[PDB]
């Protein structure tokens, strides 16, 4: 109960929605003999289906008018409230993984530049130079902050214009 | 020595069964343009306005009415089979104008006595702003 | 239509009809004053934008009124 | 011997040391990129083998082993639908019951909860319910065993890997030379007589020897394991003649002439099998002969070693008239050394052949219980449409390429290639007219019915109730094949299907086929396809006979085939080349192929399929096609709104891939209209203000980015346009039929 | 075969085998970890 | 009547000339270049406008360059 | 109140796109540098590639994480 | 459903004024076209040469986000 929400363990549309689905599938499953793989396959089914909602009321998510998982994307209210792994630990778990492509690719076109034409190096890419700079470009946060403090990372005026 | 040919309609046309692609009305009211050349041989050139036509030795005559028309006829008589053509424009009161090698030399290579109309000695990234030419009688290119 | 097809399809499709219209006996008695050419570039632009707004708004406007006053 | 065998040994060795160096086949594109419109131009010029060299022996080589290259790609194709057909399907359950069990060939994994696309589709069996008719092929084959499947699956395979040799073998080890490849008499002889001749003589022998007795032990009823196998049907002769008693004659009443003996398994019954819905296929058994007799004799026309037999060159330069001038004097040299003059004719009828192919098989099912199996039917109505439309516009296209490239002004002189170019003005504007005068006597009676029926005068439209446009000449000829069997064809059994008239045929309490009573609204329909075709002919049409010149563009053949414009002068020539007219052209086809399979989908569901009670059969969507297909409304409403509600509410179910695609494709479809309206001088500006902010953190790229080309943003865009138009009709005509039938 | 090692280290044939890579990584995750909506411990 | 102006960043290797279609331009002597000539536009008047002429000018911000101006018979391409 | 909504949307949505287009022919028919020697209309001139580039990350990253939010839903 | 299509609307404000806001600072010109305003503000285009200009005009970059705006309202 944070904004007009409640917790899905706690609501009871969420778990009205729980039995419709295992409903659909048991009305599905009656077709098939017991030891039949098309009915294994569905009795599969329902214990990923019966564990994903036990593992959704597990970490506390909120639900709301039509229990379904709300997400809560603003610190101070996942922080607060217990919720930082909604959005506040992917939002860094993402933006690890997304600068990390950053900087190797970075790093890659960087350290191709000084060559006899780095053209050719873009179609034929030098797998033991670009797995050399992606193993290494693992702690691309300490880099990159201890580039962003010369005045390396940033090209001065020599970019290319129009008409100022 | 040379200077501005003539013309005489006597000169024989390519041997061509027609096109509907050929003049049109305006042949009548504004103008057409006739071109001429020499062949040395019998071939067979490719109409502008769609087919091909068979030239014939001596001096042939052909008309079209445009000026594209002429010149992509000559673009494939000069640098397919290094003829020499020239093509006129007829108006419908009989007046004749002379084109394409206005001065006997094709416009490619230097005559050194032609005059340079329509340039500017200056750069095209130094023209001025639109508006400085802003309420010019008309609407007009800052390049004049 | 105006968006798809540009200019320069048109303009050689006019110039057949410009020739169906110039030998077509008993219609050479009529004649134009300004000679039909196919819509500038620019006007292409414009001619199609005006198609695709004004019936993006009766479409919407069609529905909005009907699916409103329809239950209403 | 002119016609012999010419090769070359060892003209390319085999080395990968040309994949290490991209665009090696031209000039253009060996020098390595600068700019990102080197690898687009990389694939765009990519099997364009006529732009690569000059040589045309050169040329010849490298289509004759790519062709080899498609073969193999097919042979992997079909392997893969043998063995999905026994690795993963339900052939065996379909045999037993097949009136309930849905076919279903691909099955998915269990991951994301994509394992409810796995339907529950019968037969003690989970899987995606297949459309493309593999198992009524299979019915037809007599396989009776997934271990049959199996086997032609490795079949397959080898196949494969053999033709991927041939490709190699006669390319790089032992290619051959150009007077192999133009010894076209030779090439029909053996085509006529040994690929289609003899194909269909042993297709013959294997639905004599092969399917026709499994197939009659499947009508009398024997459960598909207690059939004798079919190698069993060769060794006993005894067993044959239980079945069909005339086998016990041996093959005596073949060569003394006694043909009738064998009118127990070579039959002209005709109609259709009331077992299980398709052609007899004794029929079809005694058509494969009669096809094969008929090869094998026009397999022996032309002229090669022998004195015997026609030559092409006199052939073609004989058949000249009055009207024409020289006539066909000068096909023969440019139908010999250019191939796309070849592809363009091919292409043409071979696209023509599978629209064809669509319309006699719905009407004439050759395979056993493919007519009551509504989602086969209609895929494979819809597939063999589309894929003939889009070889017809390649005929459009690469008989352009021919114009353009291969054209010679100087042997072309007063044939009929250089008189149709003489009077492409004439060609163009009486094609201009019948559009218009299609465009305005087809859909203006749509519109003239909308506005009728709006204004609340519905005596006023055009329909049955009202004034009456009836299919007079349809009509009559439905009347007379009908009656074909009374004394035009007294030896048939029935007719030759039963589009024609007569009585319907119930296979498992569906409707296999029933008659076709055309209306006003087949009338207008009908005319709107003539509408169509022949603007999709002006555009294409226009593209051939202007692709060199025109009064526009008098030099237009330098300016090549693919070239976006000349330029903004002379009012503007954008879309003035022959690539352009097939660019515009697609739209058409696009346009035209749609209203076939809209009218395909909606009068057999309002007048051909459905169940049947024998209590006043009903149809599936009621009857509704002459009473609502006047009216644009009535296609909107009865036709796009009501047959939707099978493809927007299967959420949930194994029809819930069709939803989604069905807004997959209506965002690729819409996602096109950012290519096909805008244009290039705008993107590149915005590239470059994107270079900038990648400029000033150093990420600017060595291949240089540039906006898409104006040819290939219109390529990008009818790409986007048909993938995403398609594909939304094939998510629809599928949730619909699946669901429904 | 170091100019058939070069084809396998162009652009396309490693992008076609960098997102099987990429998916093939995904798909063993999704199927030893069901469902990851959240973050859990 | 189009508006065609060249200016000074010519070097006069006179491609401009072969790849005009209506002999808009000629080649008149000029000291400011190796091939001591430059283009010239004597017949803007029989001018399309359709700019063959600087998709073929080498050098950087084209020195040919041509100003889409009122159009006359001429200059939209008529055989009508 | 359907009508009087929608209607002034689309009024609405005409006139702000004409504001940028006759904004777009000041730049042209009217503008002077000379005059305008740096003033904040000529700083945007000026930095008109980080205007741009900065419109073209936030277009494109909502364009990806609306979409495709809605097509995981 | 209202955290979602307002993003939708921001996605449809932020790319309708980048190409309008395009459309103002490139009608000058650009690298493509670096004298743009001789031309003047509705133009056709600059030819198919420098790789070909489609649609290169401040006219033709405020037609685009017609399109663009009436997505969005
Ligand atoms: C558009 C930005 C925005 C808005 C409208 C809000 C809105 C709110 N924040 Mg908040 N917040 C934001 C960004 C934002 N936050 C960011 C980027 C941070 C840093 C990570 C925080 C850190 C933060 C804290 C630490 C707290 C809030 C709190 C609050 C609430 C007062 C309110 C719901 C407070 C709260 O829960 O209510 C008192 C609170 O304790 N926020
Ligand atoms: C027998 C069939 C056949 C054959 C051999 C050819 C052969 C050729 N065609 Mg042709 N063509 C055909 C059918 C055929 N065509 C048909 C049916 C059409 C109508 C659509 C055309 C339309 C056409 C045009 C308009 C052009 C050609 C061109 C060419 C030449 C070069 C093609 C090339 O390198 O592209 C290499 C291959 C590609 C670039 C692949 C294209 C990508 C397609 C469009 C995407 C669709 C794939 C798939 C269906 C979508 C799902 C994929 C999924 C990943 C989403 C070559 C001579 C070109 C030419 O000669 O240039 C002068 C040319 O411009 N053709
Ligand atoms: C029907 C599918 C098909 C077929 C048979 C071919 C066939 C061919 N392509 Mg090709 N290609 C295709 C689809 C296809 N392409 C598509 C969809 C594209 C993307 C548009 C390309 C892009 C492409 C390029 C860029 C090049 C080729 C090349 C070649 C030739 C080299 C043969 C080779 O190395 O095989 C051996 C390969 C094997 C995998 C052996 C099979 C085991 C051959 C004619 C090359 C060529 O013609 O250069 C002269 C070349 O450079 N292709
Ligand atoms: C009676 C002999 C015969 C037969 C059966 C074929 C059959 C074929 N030819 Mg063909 N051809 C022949 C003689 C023959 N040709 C002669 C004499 C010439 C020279 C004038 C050519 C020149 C020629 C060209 C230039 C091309 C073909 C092509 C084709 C294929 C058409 C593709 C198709 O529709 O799929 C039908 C597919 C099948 C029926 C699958 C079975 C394939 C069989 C096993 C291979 C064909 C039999 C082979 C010719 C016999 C030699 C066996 C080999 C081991 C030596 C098809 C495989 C085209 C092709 O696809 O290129 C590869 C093609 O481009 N042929
Ligand atoms: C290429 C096709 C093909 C092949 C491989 C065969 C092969 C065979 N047929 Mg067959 N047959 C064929 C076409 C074919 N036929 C056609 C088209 C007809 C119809 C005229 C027949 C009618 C026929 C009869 C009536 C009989 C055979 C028989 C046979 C078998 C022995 C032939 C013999 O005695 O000498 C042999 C397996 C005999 C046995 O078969 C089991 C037999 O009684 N055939
Ligand atoms: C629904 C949209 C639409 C419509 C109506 C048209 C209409 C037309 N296209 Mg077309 N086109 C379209 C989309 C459309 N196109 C698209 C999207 C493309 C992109 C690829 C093209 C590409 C294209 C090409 C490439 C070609 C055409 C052609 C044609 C013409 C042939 C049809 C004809 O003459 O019938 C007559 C007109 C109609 C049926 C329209 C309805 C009019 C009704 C029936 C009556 C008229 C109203 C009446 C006079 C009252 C007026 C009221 C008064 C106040 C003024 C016609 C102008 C062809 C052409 O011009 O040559 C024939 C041609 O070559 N178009
Ligand atoms: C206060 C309002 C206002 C004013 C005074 C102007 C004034 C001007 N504008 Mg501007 N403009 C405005 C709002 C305004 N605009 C808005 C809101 C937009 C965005 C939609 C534009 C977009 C715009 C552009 C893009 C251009 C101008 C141009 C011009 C100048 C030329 C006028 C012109 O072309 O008219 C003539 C107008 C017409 C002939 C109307 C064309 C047809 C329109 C679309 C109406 C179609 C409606 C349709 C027929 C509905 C009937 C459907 C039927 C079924 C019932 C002029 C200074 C031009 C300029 O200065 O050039 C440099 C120019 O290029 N304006
Ligand atoms: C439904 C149609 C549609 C779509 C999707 C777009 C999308 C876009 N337009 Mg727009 N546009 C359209 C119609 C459309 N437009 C029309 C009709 C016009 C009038 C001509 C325009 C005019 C226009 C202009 C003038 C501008 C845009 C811009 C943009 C971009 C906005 C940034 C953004 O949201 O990025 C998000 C993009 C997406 C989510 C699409 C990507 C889809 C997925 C994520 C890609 C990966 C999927 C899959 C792996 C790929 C499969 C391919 C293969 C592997 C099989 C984006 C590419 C602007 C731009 O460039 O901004 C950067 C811009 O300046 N467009
Ligand atoms: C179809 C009616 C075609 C008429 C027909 O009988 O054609 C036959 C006639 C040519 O007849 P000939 O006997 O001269 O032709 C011998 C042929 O082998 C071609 O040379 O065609 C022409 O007169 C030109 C046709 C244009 C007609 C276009 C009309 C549409
Ligand atoms: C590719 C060459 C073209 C010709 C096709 C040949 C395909 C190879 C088929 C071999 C299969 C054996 O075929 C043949 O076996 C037996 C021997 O005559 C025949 O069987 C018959 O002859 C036996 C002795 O005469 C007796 O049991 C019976 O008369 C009867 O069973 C079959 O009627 C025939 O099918
Ligand atoms: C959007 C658009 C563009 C811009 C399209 C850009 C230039 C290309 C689109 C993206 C390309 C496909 C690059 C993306 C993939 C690259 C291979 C980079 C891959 C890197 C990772 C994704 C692996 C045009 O260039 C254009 C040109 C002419 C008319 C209309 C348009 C048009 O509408």
């Amino acid at each position: 109960d944070i904004a007009g929400l409640t917790p899905c363990s706690e609501s009871k549309a969420y778990a009205k929605l729980e039995k419709k689905e295992l409903k659909t599938l048991e009305k599905r499953l009656k077709q098939y003999e017991a030891d039949s793989a098309p009915a294994v396959a569905l009795k599969a089914t329902m214990e990923r289906t019966k564990a994903r909602f036990a593992n959704y009321a597990k970490a506390g998510l909120l639900c709301g008018n039509d229990g379904l998982p709300h997400l809560i994307a603003d610190p101070g209210l996942a922080l607060k409230y217990g919720h930082a792994g909604e959005v506040f630990i992917p939002t860094f778990g993402f933006l690890y993984v997304a600068g990390y492509i950053g900087y190797v690719g970075r790093q890659y076109l960087i350290a191709v530049k000084g060559e006899a034409k780095p053209t050719d190096k873009e179609i034929i890419i030098d797998v033991p130079l670009a797995t050399k700079l992606a193993w290494q470009g693992a702690g691309w946060p300490l880099a990159a902050v201890q580039e962003l403090q010369r005045g390396t990372l940033l090209e001065k005026e020599e970019n290319i214009t129009v008409s100022p | 020595a040379w200077t501005v040919p003539t013309l005489n309609p006597d000169t024989p046309s390519p041997i061509f069964g027609g096109s509907t692609g050929g003049l049109l009305r305006k042949a009548q009211t504004e103008e057409f343009y006739v071109i001429t050349w020499e062949a040395k041989k019998e071939q067979i050139f490719e109409m502008p306005t769609g087919g091909a036509a068979i030239m014939r030795q001596g001096p042939n005559l052909l008309k079209f009415g445009k000026k594209e028309q002429c010149l992509a006829l000559t673009t494939q008589l000069r640098n397919k089979f290094k003829l020499t053509p020239c093509f006129y424009r007829v108006f419908p009161d009989g007046k004749v104008q002379y084109l394409h090698p206005a001065d006997g030399v094709y416009p490619e290579k230097v005559n050194a006595g032609r005059v340079g109309a329509n340039q500017n000695m200056r750069r095209i990234g130094q023209n001025v702003n639109p508006i400085k030419v802003k309420f010019s009688g008309r609407m007009m290119s800052p390049a004049e | 239509m105006f968006l798809i097809s540009w200019r320069g399809y048109w303009q050689e499709l006019i110039e057949t009809l410009v020739w169906a219209h110039e030998k077509t006996p008993l219609a050479n008695l009529v004649y134009w004053k300004d000679k039909p050419v196919a819509l500038s570039i620019v006007q292409a632009r414009l001619v199609g934008l005006a198609h695709f707004s004004v019936g993006y708004i009766f479409t919407y406007a069609a529905f909005l009124i009907a699916s409103t006053s329809g239950r209403f | 011997k002119k016609v012999k065998i010419a090769v070359d040994r060892n003209p390319v060795e085999t080395s990968f040391e040309k994949w290490a160096k991209p665009g090696h086949f031209s000039r253009t594109l060996s020098k390595g990129p600068n700019t990102t419109t080197w690898i687009w131009n990389l694939h765009a010029d990519a099997h364009d083998f006529d732009s690569h060299t000059s040589d045309l022996e050169e040329i010849s080589r490298k289509v004759f082993s790519a062709h080899f290259g498609q073969l193999g790609i097919i042979f992997i194709w079909l392997s893969g639908m043998y063995f999905h057909g026994a690795r993963f399907s339900n052939y065996e359950a379909w045999l037993s019951d097949p009136t309930h069990i849905k076919p279903s060939a691909q099955v998915v994994w269990p991951i994301v909860g994509q394992e409810i696309l796995n339907g529950d589709v019968g037969g003690g069996f989970q899987g995606i319910q297949i459309t493309s008719g593999f198992f009524q092929l299979w019915r037809a084959s007599g396989i009776t065993s997934e271990l049959q499947l199996y086997t032609t699956a490795i079949g397959g395979l080898v196949m494969a890997a053999a033709m991927f040799f041939a490709g190699w073998f006669h390319y790089h080890k032992a290619a051959p030379k150009l007077e192999w490849f133009q010894n076209v008499e030779s090439m029909l002889n053996h085509h006529l007589g040994g690929l289609l001749g003899l194909g269909s003589l042993a297709w013959a022998g294997h639905q004599i020897h092969v399917s026709l007795p499994v197939n009659k032990l499947l009508d009398a009823g024997v459960d598909p394991k207690e059939i004798p196998l079919p190698h069993d049907l060769l060794l006993n002769r005894a067993i044959m003649a239980d079945l069909y008693p005339s086998f016990a004659k041996g093959i005596a009443p073949f060569f003394t002439l006694n043909w009738s003996e064998y009118s127990d398994f070579l039959t002209f019954k005709g109609g259709l099998n009331p077992v299980t819905g398709g052609l007899w296929l004794s029929d079809t058994a005694h058509h494969h002969v009669a096809i094969a007799v008929l090869f094998l004799v026009a397999g022996h026309m032309y002229r090669t070693n022998w004195g015997i037999g026609h030559s092409m060159k006199e052939i073609l330069e004989a058949h000249r008239g009055p009207f024409t001038g020289e006539g066909h004097v000068g096909l023969y040299e440019i139908l010999t050394t250019s191939w796309h003059a070849q592809l363009a004719i091919n292409l043409a009828l071979f696209g023509s052949l599978s629209i064809i192919v669509a319309h006699h098989m719905y009407a004439m099912p050759p395979y056993p219980y493919l007519a009551t199996d509504y989602g086969t039917q209609l895929s494979l109505f819809t597939h063999h449409t589309w894929i003939g439309g889009f070889c017809i516009v390649g005929a459009g296209a690469h008989a352009a390429i021919f114009m353009v490239r291969d054209y010679d002004p100087t042997n072309n002189y007063n044939n009929l290639l250089d008189r149709v170019i003489r009077h492409r003005d004439a060609i163009i504007s009486h094609l201009n007219w019948v559009c218009i005068f299609l465009g305005f006597h087809s859909f203006g009676l749509y519109i003239h019915n909308d506005t009728m029926s709006a204004l609340g005068r519905p005596q006023d439209m055009f329909s049955d109730t009202a004034i009456q446009l009836q299919p007079v000449f349809a009509q009559w000829i439905q009347n007379t094949h009908f009656l074909a069997p009374q004394l035009t064809a007294p030896n048939a059994l029935a007719a030759t299907s039963l589009t024609w008239g007569g009585d319907l045929v119930a296979v498992g309490g569906k409707v296999a086929m029933m008659p076709i009573s055309l209306g006003t609204s087949d009338f207008m329909v009908h005319h709107i396809h003539a509408f169509t075709i022949h603007v999709t002919v002006l555009i294409l049409l226009k593209g051939v006979l202007f692709a060199r010149s025109s009064r526009l563009i008098p030099d237009k053949a330098n300016l090549g085939f693919r070239f976006p414009c000349d330029g903004p002068g002379r009012g503007g020539t954008c879309q003035v080349s022959a690539w352009d007219h097939v660019f515009l052209g697609l739209f058409w086809m696009y346009n035209s192929l749609s209203i076939v399979i809209f009218h395909f989908s909606w009068k057999m569901q309002s007048d051909v399929w459905g169940t049947v009670t024998a209590s006043g059969v009903s149809h599936i969507t009621g009857g509704n096609f002459a009473q609502s297909a006047n009216t644009i409304n009535g296609w909107l409403r009865d036709f796009l709104w009501a047959q939707s509600s099978q493809v927007i509410q299967s959420y949930g179910s194994a029809l819930s891939a069709y939803g989604l695609i069905f807004l997959g494709a209506h965002f690729v479809w819409a996602f096109s209209l950012m290519f096909l309206f805008s244009g290039r001088g705008y993107w590149q500006e915005l590239i470059e203000s994107i270079v900038w902010a990648h400029n000033k953190l150093k990420v600017a790229p060595a291949i240089q980015p540039r906006a898409l080309s104006i040819t290939q943003g219109r390529a990008v865009g009818v790409a986007h346009y048909l993938l995403g138009g398609i594909a939304t009709t094939w998510s629809f005509f599928l949730a619909r039929i699946i669901s429904v039938g | 075969m170091k100019d058939f090692t070069t084809y396998l280290s162009t652009a396309p044939v490693i992008a076609t085998i960098w997102f099987t890579f990429t998916a093939g990584l995904l798909i063993e995750i999704n199927r030893y970890f069901p469902d990851p909506l959240v973050f859990s411990f | 009547a189009h508006i065609v102006k060249i200016y000074d960043t010519c070097i006069g290797c006179t491609q401009c000339v072969r790849a005009c279609p209506l002999d808009v331009l000629e080649m008149v002597p000029w000291d400011g270049c190796k091939a001591s000539q430059m283009a010239s536009a004597p017949r803007t008047e029989d001018c399309v406008g359709c700019k063959r002429c600087e998709t073929a000018c080498p050098t950087d911000f084209l020195s040919v360059r041509v100003y889409l101006g009122s159009e006359s018979t001429r200059s939209m391409g008529l055989s009508y | 109140q359907a009508a009087l909504y929608t209607h002034h949307q689309y009024i609405a949505g005409f006139i702000m796109c004409g504001a940028f287009a006759h904004g777009a022919i000041f730049f042209i028919r009217d503008y002077d540098p000379e005059q305008n020697k740096g003033n904040v209309l000529a700083r945007m001139l000026d930095h008109k590639e980080a205007l741009i580039s900065h419109l073209s990350w936030v277009s494109l990253f909502l364009g990806f994480h609306t979409l495709g939010l809605y097509v995981h839903n | 459903g209202d955290f979602l299509v307002h993003h939708a609307i921001a996605l449809g404000l932020h790319t309708t004024t980048l190409i309008l806001v395009k459309g103002a600072l490139d009608a000058r010109g650009s690298k493509l076209m670096p004298d743009k305003k001789d031309f003047g503000y509705s133009f056709p285009c600059d030819g198919p040469g420098r790789g070909g200009t489609c649609d290169i005009s401040a006219y033709d970059a405020f037609y685009l986000a017609v399109f663009w705006m009436l997505n969005t309202i």
